[PDB]
């Protein structure tokens, strides 16, 4: 490839590899069980 | 390149006790001295109140005047000495010059000749080198003399 | 992933019995198998890429160890150290953990020089030309250097070979006290009791084994006894007489036997004694204490007219200085006093000082790092201020910081209190090693607290990358099989 | 018993002839004395003996990353 | 504790939604994290914890991904279930923090800020030197002085 | 010597041995320290 593409093309940008470009990702996953049905009390 | 606390915090809506807020007036701030500025209890406004513990202008001169306190506090625990006032002659050669007052010109080196750079200002004596000036009366020397450490001999830390 | 299938190498000391299950640092530190022979050509064996520094006594540590880390044992660590550790050096040191130590080439200098006092009277022309005639050392640096690490470590040294050993973990438990009285029996000096009876205690028990062998040569047969005690014939006993008493009877007991106590260590000149003070420069100016103002001396009629101001204005009358305590009277008259070279100083300074830097507000009481730091402000000459000789410590050079911080993060994971499972949401370590570095300069109280602040790091952005590159290398995996 | 002090692998060995080529030639900072000289070596050895972990630690957790 | 006086309780949804101003401003998450580790017991809720907001401010100033529009209402659903993931999450934290806290204060001898349990020591609210005599919960009357939750040697 | 039970190697050509062992390691430890530059120092820091 031309040297140009290969020194301005070779970063991360919006283009070419973005990080993502949006607010509420998933920022953490875990292996766990399912929780009960409404295992919250309804209150006062 | 304090971390303190130097500006009193503005009036508000009153500021109640909780996870990350505290009374204006408590007494967490500036050392309990908000003491002074203190008028307790549900005030009620048109009858009670001391009108300068709300001002604040007035406020924050006080708690500067308290931080000033602390400043100068703190720069003298700091020293360890006291001005003598010597003779011309008797003083060393770094002194035996001409020295501008306070302020008055740059900030000055010792002896820039003998690669002393430092202020003159701020140059400490020992009471032990000055003994044969400040105590001549005493004969038999009050101090005894400071015993330096040779930096040539071979000591733990030269490996030997 | 290698965890199922992993046994735990048989548990030879405290520090093997220190790690956690596989499930919490598995990720953390990384599972391999080795294939080793034996009756087949090889059966499956997972072992750990890590494990904790090998826990060695003090005379297995040798020249060729400097500048690894080494363990000891708890209950070594409740062995000789019963006083205390240094100022922060137990921070590194929660109950779970493995108890480490940076074997520095200063830590190797001073070992070499106690396991010499161990036999002094042949070596003595030897050791003092290693101090050039002065009474021991002085160790100074800045602050949050190897410091009261380096007297914890002395100690050990002292203590594993069977050496009397006063340690003395913190000086501002005397000179910055809770309170001073004037001492019962020395006219014009003074105490600090609380300092002073914890002290009597700890002492007495780390050196018990020494201390009952030692008869005393001057101390009154005739000491105040409550019914069905005894009179001690021992420097253990003695001790022991001190402390042990229902106050307040125990204030004025205490001040008696420290003079005695004092008196008859300078009168043995056989045995090598070591004295490890951490925090000397405490020691060479003022405590904190003032003298009384003199008209809580003189009795009164009334405050009306006595012509007395003590309840109206605060006023300060001059420091007493440290020399003028009891006990820093004792050991002074055993550094300046010749005739004495039995005796062996190794000793210690603190920069713990809050900091001032021209202005001070007033300290938030929330945020504070300094609440328990010293009020001093005025600068110290370990040359001028101290008979000893000075040792100069540095910041860790990067042979020294690399173990230490190897050690503080891998040997913390694997005693369960690090990140564990989340392991993929911190970087590399060469990436936290380069990083803790800038923001450390190295200064190991530096390392030790940049590592935990690790936890909140925003911009490091290493794992996000990989992780992306990671899975677009699975994608054209799953592409090509298709 | 006793530890040796001189250079234990070749390795050592190597670095240790080095570290006295530098001393010659007077450059900035290099140990005059051999003792120094010695534990310079060891710690260097030892230190590239840690980043060969580090980058093996690493390849293994590259196959047993989450995504 | 130098914070005596009563004190008004925010629901633990409120504190946390201060995000990087109070709950997890850096500061104060780590002098947790220091107590935890001291305590020798490993902070994995603070770090899920620091985990999940580290990220929140990172694409704090990003606008949310485009929303096509579904009867399912499965995209909906699977966003709110996250969210309520990470709430509890950080829950569980917010409780291991007052827990802690609490606890290590009956251990260094501490007195907590007004009308405050501490489990071995003070079932009932700890009070002394309130603005009001009476004890606020209980409506019983309060000694002078204070009253003390441990024994007086120092 | 102490250990062998005094059972007679001629005893005195074991002692004169130990005293020229001797004799020789502390001339070559001291002769470390002064010296070449001192460049050999720590065989006497640590023999010595
Ligand atoms: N294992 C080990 N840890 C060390 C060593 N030096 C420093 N540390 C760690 O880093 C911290 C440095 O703190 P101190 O050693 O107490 O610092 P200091 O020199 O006494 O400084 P000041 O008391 O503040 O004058 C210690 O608490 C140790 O946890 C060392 O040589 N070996
Ligand atoms: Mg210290």
């Amino acid at each position: 490839t031309t040297a140009e593409h290969k020194q301005q093309d070779q970063f991360y940008s919006p283009e070419n590899q973005p990080i993502s470009l949006h607010r509420n990702n998933i920022s953490y996953m875990e292996d766990v069980g399912r929780s009960v049905k409404n295992p919250t009390v309804p209150g006062l | 390149v304090s971390t303190g606390e130097f500006d009193h915090p503005p009036f508000q809506f009153r500021q109640r006790h909780t996870f990350n807020t505290t009374p204006l007036h408590d007494a967490n701030r500036f050392g309990g001295r908000t003491a002074y500025l203190r008028e307790i209890g549900p005030v009620n406004i048109k009858k009670q109140g001391r009108r300068f513990k709300k001002d604040p202008r007035t406020v924050q001169f006080n708690v500067d005047v308290w931080c000033a306190q602390q400043t100068l506090r703190k720069r003298w625990k700091q020293r360890d000495w006291e001005v003598i006032e010597i003779p011309f002659r008797l003083v060393p050669r770094e002194q035996q010059r001409v020295i501008p007052e306070l302020y008055t010109d740059i900030p000055q080196m010792t002896d820039p000749a003998r690669n002393d750079f430092s202020n003159i200002r701020n140059k400490v004596y020992d009471r032990e080198e000055l003994q044969g000036v400040l105590f001549p009366a005493a004969g038999a020397m009050l101090y005894p003399p400071l015993q330096r450490v040779d930096k040539q001999a071979m000591t733990l830390d030269k490996y030997l | 992933s290698l965890a199922a299938m992993y046994m735990r190498p048989p548990v030879t000391c405290y520090t093997d019995a220190c790690e956690a299950p596989v499930a919490m640092w598995d990720g953390a530190i990384p599972l391999k198998e080795t294939r080793k022979l034996k009756n087949g050509v090889p059966v499956r064996t997972v072992s750990r890429t890590y494990s904790h520094p090998p826990q060695l006594t003090p005379t297995q540590l040798s020249f060729n160890d400097i500048n690894s880390m080494y363990c000891v044992g708890n209950d070594e660590l409740i062995q000789f150290f019963p006083e205390g550790l240094g100022g922060r050096v137990f921070q590194t040191m929660p109950p779970g953990h493995p108890r480490g130590f940076l074997y520095r080439k200063e830590t190797h200098l001073l070992n070499l020089f106690v396991d010499k006092v161990q036999h002094w009277h042949t070596k003595r022309s030897v050791l003092s030309s290693l101090t050039n005639g002065r009474t021991g050392f002085i160790v100074d640096g800045p602050t949050g250097c190897g410091k009261s690490a380096l007297m914890c470590q002395v100690v050990h040294f002292a203590r594993s070979r069977n050496i009397v050993t006063l340690y003395v973990p913190d000086a501002k438990v005397w000179t910055h006290g809770e309170w001073c009285w004037p001492s019962t029996i020395l006219p014009g000096f003074f105490d600090a009791p609380d300092a002073a009876r914890s002290f009597l205690k700890y002492f007495a028990v780390a050196n018990r084994a020494t201390l009952t062998s030692w008869k005393l040569r001057c101390t009154p047969k005739d000491l105040p006894t409550e019914q069905g005690e005894r009179q001690p014939q021992n420097l253990y006993e003695l001790c022991e007489w001190g402390h042990r008493a229902v106050a307040p009877a125990s204030i004025d007991r205490q001040s008696v036997c420290v003079k005695f106590l004092m008196d008859e260590l300078s009168e043995e000149k056989k045995l090598p004694v070591v004295i490890v003070v951490d925090g000397w420069n405490l020691f060479s100016h003022e405590t904190h204490f003032r003298y009384p103002h003199p008209d809580f001396l003189r009795g009164l009629a009334s405050f009306n007219e006595s012509s007395t101001d003590i309840d109206l204005y605060p006023q300060e009358l001059p420091r007493i200085p440290a020399s003028r305590l009891s006990f820093v009277r004792g050991l002074n008259k055993m550094i300046l006093s010749g005739d004495d070279p039995n005796k062996f100083f190794i000793t210690c300074t603190t920069r713990d000082f809050k900091p001032f830097d021209g202005i001070s507000g007033f300290p938030n009481v929330e945020t504070d790092r300094f609440a328990n730091s010293l009020d001093e402000y005025a600068p110290y000459d370990p040359e001028k201020d101290s008979h000893f000789h000075p040792i100069q410590i540095g910041n860790f050079d990067e042979y020294e910081y690399r173990s230490f911080l190897r050690f503080l993060i891998n040997s913390g994971e694997l005693a369960g209190l690090g990140w564990g499972p989340l392991w993929h949401a911190s970087s590399d370590f060469e990436r936290k090693l380069y990083k803790i570095g800038f923001l450390s300069g190295r200064n190991p109280q530096g390392v030790v607290d940049h590592y935990h602040q690790e936890l909140v790091w925003r911009y490091d952005y290493q794992r996000t990358r990989q992780k992306q590159y990671l899975l677009k290398r699975r994608m054209e995996g799953m592409s090509r099989g298709a | 018993m006793q530890k040796l002090l001189s250079p234990r692998t070749a390795r050592h060995a190597r670095l240790f002839r080095l570290a006295g080529k530098l001393a010659d030639s007077g450059s900035p900072g290099v140990p005059k004395s051999d003792g120094e000289r010695l534990v310079w070596v060891n710690s260097h050895v030892r230190r590239d003996k840690d980043i060969s972990l580090s980058q093996e630690e690493e390849r293994i957790r590259e196959l047993m990353m989450p995504l | 504790n130098t914070f005596l006086t009563s004190s008004v309780a925010t629901p633990p949804i409120s504190v946390i939604r201060t995000g990087p101003k109070w709950w997890a401003d850096p500061e104060r998450m780590v002098r947790q994290k220091l107590m935890y580790f001291t305590l020798g017991v490993d902070q994995l809720p603070l770090r899920r914890t620091a985990v999940i907001q580290r990220d929140l401010q990172r694409f704090h100033m990003c606008k949310p991904p485009p929303r096509v529009g579904d009867s399912t209402g499965y995209k909906r659903s699977r966003a709110a279930q996250l969210n309520t993931w990470y709430r509890r999450i950080q829950y569980q934290e917010y409780h291991m923090q007052h827990l802690f806290t609490r606890h290590v204060w009956g251990l260094l001898r501490v007195y907590p800020g007004n009308t405050t349990k501490i489990q071995g020591k003070a079932d009932d609210g700890y009070v002394g030197y309130d603005s009001v005599p009476f004890h606020r919960y209980n409506r019983a009357p309060l000694p002078f002085p204070a009253r003390e939750l441990y024994e007086r040697r120092k | 010597m102490q250990g062998g039970g005094a059972r007679g190697t001629e005893r005195e050509v074991v002692e004169r041995l130990f005293r020229d062992v001797v004799a020789l390691r502390e001339e070559l430890i001291e002769e470390s320290r002064t010296r070449f530059g001192g460049r050999m120092r720590v065989l006497w820091l640590q023999e010595a």
